[PDB]
Order: C-alpha cells, then structure tokens, then sequence
C-alpha cells in the first residue's frame, strides 16, 4: 500500500533538521520496504536528489521516535518550480506527556530492567513497545 | 512577546502569561482577578527584589526567551495583612526521591 | 479568564487556566473548580502544569518546537501521573 511510485522524474529536496535529534531519513522503496539513509545531526541540512511520488518519513536515529516533516508524517517530493528545491522541514512533534516520559525513561533504563520498575504492567508494556517504523507503516495502512 | 510565569506565594502558584511590555501593576491586576486582593495589598518580587508598579516585565528581566512555556519564570508575591506586609515566603516544591537503581 | 485549582498531595495549590487543565480528560471528569491529587506531589504536578502551557503554546504552531525537558529524578512519577491524567 504505502510505497514510492517509480516515476523516474527527478526532484531536488532540502532535508532540514530543525529538531534537536539526530535524524534518520527513511525512504519507502517500490515494495514498501523502509530503506534507511544517512543521518542528519541536529540543526543541519542536506541537499539530496529524490524523485516525484517518492515517500519519506523521518525518525530519531537512536530511538526511532517519530518526527514530523512539514508538519505531517509523510513527505512526498513534488515538481520543482523555477528550478527551486522542495523544503522538507523536519521538527519535533508536540509529544503527549506520556510519550515524552516513556522516551526519557527508556533513555535511562536498559530494556532488561523495564520489568524491575515499580509501575503497572501496562506501563512496562508501553516501555517495551518502543517506536518502530514497521509498526507505524501498519498503522498508516 | 509573551512571557510565561509562575506567580508564587506560600503554597500558591499561579500559571499565567503576560506581555513583555506589560507592567508590574498590570500583573497585580491579574493576581487581583484570581486571588481577590487589590494591588495595594500585593508586593511582587524577582528573587529578593521588590518590583516597581510602573516598570515593564521586560525591564524587570522577564523576557520571552527566559520566561518560557516549558520553564516559566518565577514572580514572588507577598500580601499585606491589615497595616503591614508579610515577608516574602515561597514554599519549596517537594523533593524527588532517589533514582531507582535500574535508572542509575 | 476561567481558572481552576489543582492541589498536589503535599498541599501545593496550582492555579491554571481551565482550558489548559482540560488538556486532561481525567481532570475534565473530576471537575464535572478545585481538584485534589492524593498521589501527585508538587514536584510532579508543577511539571504537569508546565506541560499544559507548553502544549497549548506549541500545538498547531509553525515556530520551531523545543524539547519538553524532564529531569531523570522525576521521570518515573511524571510517567505515572501522565498515564492517570491521560495526557
Ligand atoms: C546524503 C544524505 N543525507 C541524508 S539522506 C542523503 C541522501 C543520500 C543519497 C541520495 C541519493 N538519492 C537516492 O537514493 C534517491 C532517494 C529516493 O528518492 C530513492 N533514490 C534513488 O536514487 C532510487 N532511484 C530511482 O528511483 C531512479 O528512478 C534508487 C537508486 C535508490 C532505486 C539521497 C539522499
């Protein structure tokens, strides 16, 4: 379902990381498999060659937390106007307080020890069920 | 520009915003609306410094880049009971417990 | 403006805009203008209120969004509160 269209029509794009995270760009290939691309450090940008109809999403490279691109989940390069590149502004979402707490707790506790935390089972499961691109693709389908 | 504040007295903490251009007195009017005490019965402070009614919040060091939504700046508050003002007293928040071992 | 009072387990009274407190469906339920939280101490509830301000300010906003900061020492309790408050 979610896959890039094989258009072969070039589209130049600026990946602009306006988040404080290290960004992993992910291209959804023609079979819908996520292909990881080189990372962007916080606040950096890359001019890259993509194609019209191609699908991209962006993650925290270390934790796979979700990020937004031009305020949404998916970025699809369009036709370049006047030879100008398309801007893909990558930003933090406003996470729910729960998700943000899960992030911080995940960053401090090794996964083997989530079960040692003194919290209800559902929260242990929430911690173990960490962000993952495949999970989101099924969701987005 | 908006500044984001905690106005604090004893065990009372008001979360609100105001304009950098707004005055200390105008902030007392905000406090008046909430806690029902007029400006003449309020003293506002930045740390230990008594704030003058006519000054802007900006002038008194509350700026949009220091008084942030996710980390608001503190304005101290003291009431006058009858003749004289109480001293500025802000009760600390509770202390977090020790980190569990698995978080170290 | 309509304000509500959120009171921590240790007796700290937090006064926030009603609209901000309704970020939490749990708080909405508890209101239908004060709510006492027997399990949420002030070092946690103060942060909850700061989250409300942060969320209202940066939701549907184009200006770059900063990270919501959470000290390691409060993260576990804040998580528990967030789960209760559903926010
Ligand atoms: C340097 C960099 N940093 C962060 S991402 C990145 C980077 C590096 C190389 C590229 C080279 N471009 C591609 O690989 C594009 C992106 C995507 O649209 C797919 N793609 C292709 O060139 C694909 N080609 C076509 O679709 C030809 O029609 C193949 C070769 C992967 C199949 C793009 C971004």
């Amino acid at each position: 379902v979610l896959r890039s269209v094989n258009s072969r029509e070039p589209s130049q794009v600026i990946f602009c990381n306006r988040s404080p995270r290290v960004v992993l760009p992910v291209w959804l290939n023609f079979d819908g498999e996520p292909q990881p691309y080189p990372t962007l450090p916080p606040g950096t940008g890359r001019r890259i060659h993509s194609y019209r109809g191609h699908l991209w999403l962006f993650r925290d490279a270390g934790t796979h937390d979700g990020l937004l691109v031009n305020q949404t989940e998916l970025f699809v390069p369009s036709l370049n106007v006047d030879g100008q590149p398309i801007f893909a502004n990558i930003t933090l979402p406003v996470y729910t307080l729960k998700e943000r707490c899960l992030q911080v707790v995940r960053s401090l506790v090794k996964p083997e020890n989530y079960r040692r935390l003194d919290i209800v089972r559902s929260l242990y499961e929430d911690l173990e069920d960490h962000p993952n691109v495949q999970k989101d693709l099924e969701r987005l389908t | 520009m908006d500044v984001f504040l905690m106005i604090r007295r004893h065990k009372t903490t008001i979360f609100t915003d105001a304009k950098e251009s707004s005055t200390v007195f105008e902030l007392k009017r905000i406090v008046e609306g909430i806690l029902k005490r007029p400006p003449d019965e309020q003293r506002l402070y930045k740390d230990d410094q008594l704030l003058d009614d006519g000054k802007t919040l900006g002038e008194c060091g509350f700026t949009s880049q220091t008084a942030r939504p996710q980390a608001p700046a503190t304005v101290g508050l003291a009431f006058r009971a009858d003749d004289t003002f109480e001293a500025l007293c802000i009760e600390p928040f509770s202390s977090p417990p020790e980190l569990p071992d698995v978080m170290k | 403006m309509m304000y509500v009072k959120l009171i921590s387990s240790d007796g700290h009274e937090f006064i926030v805009k009603r609209e901000h407190a309704l970020t939490s469906g749990t708080i909405k339920a508890m209101l239908s203008n004060e709510v006492n939280f027997r399990e949420i101490p002030s070092h946690v509830l103060s942060k909850v209120c700061m989250y409300f301000t942060y969320k209202v300010r940066y939701t549907n906003s184009s200006t770059e969004i900063p990270e919501f900061p959470i000290a390691p020492e409060i993260a576990l309790e804040l998580l528990m509160a967030a789960n209760f408050l559903d926010c």
